[PDB]
């Protein structure tokens, strides 16, 4: 229960918890869950219409100066209609604390841009615009990062093939590089390594 | 626990001052620093005389693949097809089929060095210690096709190097 | 007084104590027009008050950064200023209505 | 420089001559470019911008919300060129 | 003004940037850093692979330091599996984490010197980086992109021969840094090229999330070791450089100090490695010795499984920062509990720096800009991905 | 129901597209000369008319306005003399074989759907 096991830090869990109810007090209007795992990792909801007003508050001291948007990590789950799950990782430097505060959005919901508030999201912007289509409040430019020029796709939508539909090559008489239909050789020979028989009864969503 | 860099304040003392202005003029330290590069002229140069000399390599070293045999002269491969399940780039392709003798045997083992990333997983993964990431490294080709190896070429590679490969394994086997 | 703040963006502002009392009286001045009911207001009260008395606890700039248990509070005047713009922001958020709109249960239903 | 009105309409119709999508017979003093002429909206934009390129001034598409008759084009020109004599 | 695309092609561009400038006479106005010329898109490529398969990807982002990347993965995977490694593995991860740090800083130093046209240190010190690649080769069979650090810990035990020669290796190295001490550190031309260039106020740094020496140069003291001694760093003695002016000269001297600092640490890690497994006891995560798998059944069974479907993380999506020499490093896992990740974003420390460069660009002449890329230790591989 | 991107109802959106067409329709020769396209310029304008036709089934104003957002964003890369001649030619796919919509030929070709 020790040589392999990583010890559970109850203390920080206690402090983060208590601060968690503290914040739960402070912004009832958007804050929801106050998740607190044994990893010492706190988490909190925000409604997307509540993106900016919460985040600004975060930067300003209460007992945690949530300075430096370290990340706007993003996840797409097709099942939920609110398929997008934008996440604000954060770190109050003065208090050496860390927190994860996320949201959700639909394909045509103009979620608020923290560009005015953090500016670090001038690109967390355009990536998460481009890879997805998560339209953003008001940004100086929504021009694509990463993906090419005429490129139409939105990879990381967890949709359409990992190769994509596009596969460019130089061509002769046109004297120029041209995009072409894929035609993969050998093909990504995907292995379904999923295991029937649950190893974790403690979890397990009920059949209901 | 932190340390300031620099920060230190230079002396106003007249000896030290006129010395610094003497650096500002007569350059002094440049030559001192300059003098240092001269020290290299007198050192012996570090080039290995390739290819009549070659760089040191540990026995572990990863390189060209080769299938290899039993001491009896049967091929070690049993087509367990887990090395196909591991090759992170999935370079490997295997069609296991029965031998007329009935033994499991690959009919078309093959791998392309174009997609191989030489992580050398398969050297570790194989239960029968069939395939081996051999010592050889120098084998650049005129054409792409010469890279897409059949089981055949790999067997040949296990033929030329088997003394060597088995020798290195003889050096290494305890660690695994 | 120590020469050089050390930090790059920060700059010295002599007689910090007075400037801080300015900030205490002013963020107090804005919290007062915020309704008592808003959950933030009582705690920002606790903060401005306990910190103001805490500045009063000692005179010199020197041990003052010990009394608040923070190195160079010469920065926290700036943080207090963020706190001031924040408290200015509290007004347009109004008094805090508990929650608005809720997730379909599928949201936050982790795993999947 | 005089900007005589009838010659303005001559100018616009000549632009319609150079213009492709309209039939030369379909050319007329009144027939609407949305409600009469069968040319689509992109053709609306096409003539409206060719014409404004002739007149050398921007025509907001709010006037395309107006437009109506070509007679209201020359009419607007009377309200635009403001010579109207 | 005159619109102008720059790299990749410039040696200064490092084969990656295309930061177009709309130059005036030579003073910059517009100066946008385009990227996605290297974007390997590994985020989806991580998703369709067993967690043991993900491991190479991190050697593939930080080209130079390598072991630190994999350690950045082993920490983040062992968290969800709640697994705590045998101590020897951690002394190793620190040992080669620091030797990777020597490789990384030697890289940044000598290349930054090359853009300043110094030429020589390059050849004075890669003579050493081959001396270290001989070592990663002695422990991995690969000169670089060694996979020797693993989520269970480590592939394999250290060969008996190293323990002496490595000491020998660092028996003389301090002098080799002395030879630089007699160059740029004191040299006149060098100060002018770098003094008072790209100075950054503490707040912009805290806004953009600058980290590492890039904070420590401008005086912010934020650090990912002593604040969170995630491994043996808590036992290790060392001391952290902090800059004053925010001068590139500052950041420079810091990196030289960290190199000294690893000269301090690696001494102690050589001084303190326990005997013990360098792997976890469990065969449900850490695979059996070839000697045992080929007799005992269960060893061969789980052997067969980890090499075919692998260990299963309990479900969860998490994030972990890393003390990369270049800064905070991003490990954003999203795991359904299947060995396949559901998602995995990777924040490069250099991403924020490159986001911040244009702020430092405008109002500076082009040589200042060439100075700036070398200011920030940016290997572009990690940044677009 | 749900809050709109920009335009609400088609006309707030329809206004934006025309702004787009001219924004291309004038820009085209500039592109013809910057990249020295061998295409006759009317072909360029025709393609300009065509890409505005592929989006004919659009009916939500959020879809229209999001399409002109992305289309103007493409215009950004065009006007700034970004891209390359090849990228401009990607719209043509001239290297590719013509597709026979006729079912009989579809029979003659291969297994297909
Ligand atoms: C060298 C040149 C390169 C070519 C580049 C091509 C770039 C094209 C950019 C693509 C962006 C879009 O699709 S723009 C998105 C807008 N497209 C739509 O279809 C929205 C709904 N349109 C309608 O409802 C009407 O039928 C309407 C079609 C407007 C007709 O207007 P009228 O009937 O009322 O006159
Ligand atoms: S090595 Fe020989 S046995 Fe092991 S998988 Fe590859 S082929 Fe099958
Ligand atoms: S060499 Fe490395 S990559 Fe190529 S197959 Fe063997 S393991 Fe997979």
């Amino acid at each position: 229960t020790r040589p392999t096991v990583r010890p559970r830090n109850d203390v920080a869990h206690k402090q983060l918890s208590a601060f968690g109810e503290y914040v739960a007090e402070i912004l009832p209007k958007y804050v929801q869950q106050v998740q607190v795992s044994c990893f010492n990792e706190l988490e909190v909801c925000i409604h997307p219409d509540g993106v900016i007003p919460v985040l600004t508050f975060l930067r300003d001291h209460t007992n945690a100066q949530f300075k430096s948007l370290v990340d706007l990590t993003a996840v797409d789950v097709p099942t939920r209609q609110n398929r997008f799950e934008i996440v604000y990782n954060l770190l109050s430097l003065r208090f050496n604390s860390r927190i994860r505060v996320k949201t959700y959005t639909d394909e045509l919901t103009p979620i608020e841009s923290a560009v005015s508030v953090f500016k670090a999201a001038n690109w967390y912007e355009r990536e998460i615009w481009d890879m997805f289509g998560v339209f953003f409040a008001n940004h100086p430019d929504l021009r694509r990062i990463l993906t090419d020029y005429g490129f139409e796709g939105h990879p990381f939508r967890k949709d359409f093939p990992l190769s994509g539909y596009v596969e460019l090559r130089y061509d002769d008489e046109v004297k120029r590089v041209v995009a072409e239909p894929v035609e993969l050789a050998q093909e990504f020979r995907k292995f379904d390594l999923n295991s029937p028989w649950e190893a974790f009864p403690v979890y397990r969503q009920p059949p209901e | 626990t932190y340390k300031y860099v620099n920060m230190q304040d230079p002396e106003m003392d007249m000896k030290s001052v006129t010395d610094r202005a003497a650096r500002t003029l007569l350059w002094t330290e440049l030559f001192r620093g300059l003098g240092m590069t001269l020290s290299y002229l007198f050192r012996e140069p570090a080039t290995i005389n390739y290819p009549f000399e070659k760089g040191p390599l540990s026995p572990r070293f990863r390189g060209e693949h080769a299938l290899r045999r039993y001491p009896s002269g049967e091929e070690r491969c049993i087509a367990c097809k887990l090395c196909e399940a591991i090759c992170p780039a999935q370079a490997i392709t295997i069609e296991a089929e029965p031998r007329a003798d009935g033994s499991r045997r690959t009919t078309r083992y093959d791998i392309d060095m174009t997609k191989c990333i030489y992580c050398g997983f398969c050297q570790e993964a194989c239960p029968v210690d069939a395939i081996v990431e051999g010592p050889n490294f120098e084998f650049s080709t005129e054409t792409h096709e010469e890279l897409l190896y059949n089981k055949e070429k790999l067997l040949n590679n296990g033929d030329k190097w088997e003394a060597e490969i088995a020798a290195n394994i003889q050096a290494d086997y305890l660690y695994r | 007084l120590k020469k050089t703040t050390g930090l790059v963006g920060l700059a010295v502002c002599n007689t910090p104590h007075e400037r801080l009392r300015i900030l205490y009286t002013k963020i107090l001045d804005v919290l007062e027009e915020i309704p008592k009911n808003a959950a933030y207001r009582k705690y920002t009260e606790q903060i401005t008050n306990e910190k103001l008395a805490m500045v009063k606890a000692e005179p010199d700039v020197k041990k003052l950064e010990d009394q608040l248990q923070g190195g160079q509070l010469e920065e926290v005047i700036l943080q207090a200023e963020h706190e001031l713009n924040l408290a200015r922001k509290m007004r347009e958020w109004k008094l805090w209505e508990p929650l608005v709109e809720e997730p379909p249960a599928d949201q936050w239903k982790w795993p999947i | 420089p005089p900007l005589t009105l009838e010659g303005i309409q001559d100018r616009v119709l000549y632009v319609l001559k150079l213009y492709d999508k309209i039939d030369p017979e379909k050319l007329s003093v009144n027939s609407h470019f949305m409600k009469d002429l069968g040319l689509d909206s992109l053709d609306q934009v096409e003539i409206i911008m060719a014409m404004e390129d002739e007149f050398g001034f921007e025509i907001p598409d709010i006037d395309a919300e107006k437009l109506m008759c070509p007679q209201e084009i020359v009419d607007y020109i009377a309200d635009k060129k403001d010579v109207y004599e | 003004n005159i619109t102008l695309n720059f790299g990749p092609q410039h040696p200064a561009a490092h084969g990656v940037l295309r930061l177009v400038m709309e130059l005036s006479g030579e003073m910059v106005r517009k100066c946008d850093p385009h990227i996605g010329l290297l974007h390997r898109g590994t985020e989806k490529l991580i998703e369709y692979k067993t967690y043991l398969q993900a491991l190479p990807y991190f050697d593939r982002l930080d080209y130079v330091s390598m072991m630190c990347n994999e350690q950045a993965y082993s920490l983040a995977v062992e968290k969800l599996l709640n697994i705590r490694p045998p101590p020897r593995a951690q002394w190793i991860r620190v040992l080669f984490g620091e030797i990777t740090r020597l490789l990384n800083h030697i890289m940044a130093v000598t290349t930054h010197a090359l853009d300043l046209g110094a030429m020589t240190p390059f050849f004075w010190l890669f003579e050493e980086r081959e001396k270290m690649f001989e070592f990663y080769e002695r422990v991995s069979g690969a000169r670089m992109h060694a996979a020797y650090i693993r989520p269970g810990g480590v592939h394999q035990d250290l060969p008996l021969g190293l323990m002496d020669d490595i000491y020998q290796f660092s028996k003389n190295f301090s002098l080799r840094l002395d030879e630089l001490e007699e160059l740029l550190t004191n040299n006149r031309i060098w100060r002018n090229r770098t003094i008072d260039i790209g100075v950054v106020t503490a707040e912009e740094a805290l806004n953009y999330g600058f980290s590492g020496v890039m904070l420590r140069g401008s005086g912010i003291q934020w650090d990912l070791r002593k604040t969170q001694p995630y491994d043996v760093y808590d036992q290790v003695e060392f001391d952290v450089p902090v800059g004053s002016r925010g001068d590139c000269y500052d950041r420079y001297l810091c990196r030289v100090e960290e190199m000294r600092q690893s000269l301090r640490i690696i001494a102690q890690c050589l001084n303190k490695m326990p005997p013990g497994e360098i792997k976890v006891d469990d065969a449900k995560v850490s695979p059996p010795k070839r000697a045992e798998m080929k007799t005992s059944m269960e060893s061969l069974i789980h052997h067969f499984k980890l090499y075919t479907e692998g260990y299963q993380v309990p479900p969860g999506a998490t994030y972990t920062a890393i003390e990369a020499p270049k800064g905070e490093f991003g490990v954003y896992l999203v795991s359904d509990g299947s060995s396949r990740p559901y998602r995995c974003k990777i924040k490069a420390p250099g991403f924020a720096h490159l986001a911040g460069l244009d702020k430092m660009s405008k109002g500076h002449m082009l040589a200042d800009v060439v100075a700036i890329i070398g200011t920030q230790d940016i290997v572009f591989g990690e940044v677009d991905r | 129901f749900v809050k709109p991107i920009f335009s609400r109802d088609m006309n707030e959106a329809k206004r934006r597209v025309r702004e787009l067409y001219r924004a291309w329709y004038r820009e085209v020769p500039n592109t013809v000369h910057q990249f020295q396209l061998d295409i006759t310029v009317k072909m360029g304008r025709d393609k300009v008319r065509e890409m505005f036709m592929k989006n004919a089934h659009v009916t939500d104003p959020r879809v229209v306005d999001l399409l002109v957002i992305k289309g103007k964003i493409e215009l950004e890369e065009t006007i700034k003399v970004w891209k390359q001649r090849t990228h401009v030619m990607r719209f043509f796919h001239e290297t590719e074989a013509p597709r026979p919509k006729d079912f009989l030929s579809k029979f003659y070709v291969g297994h297909d759907p």
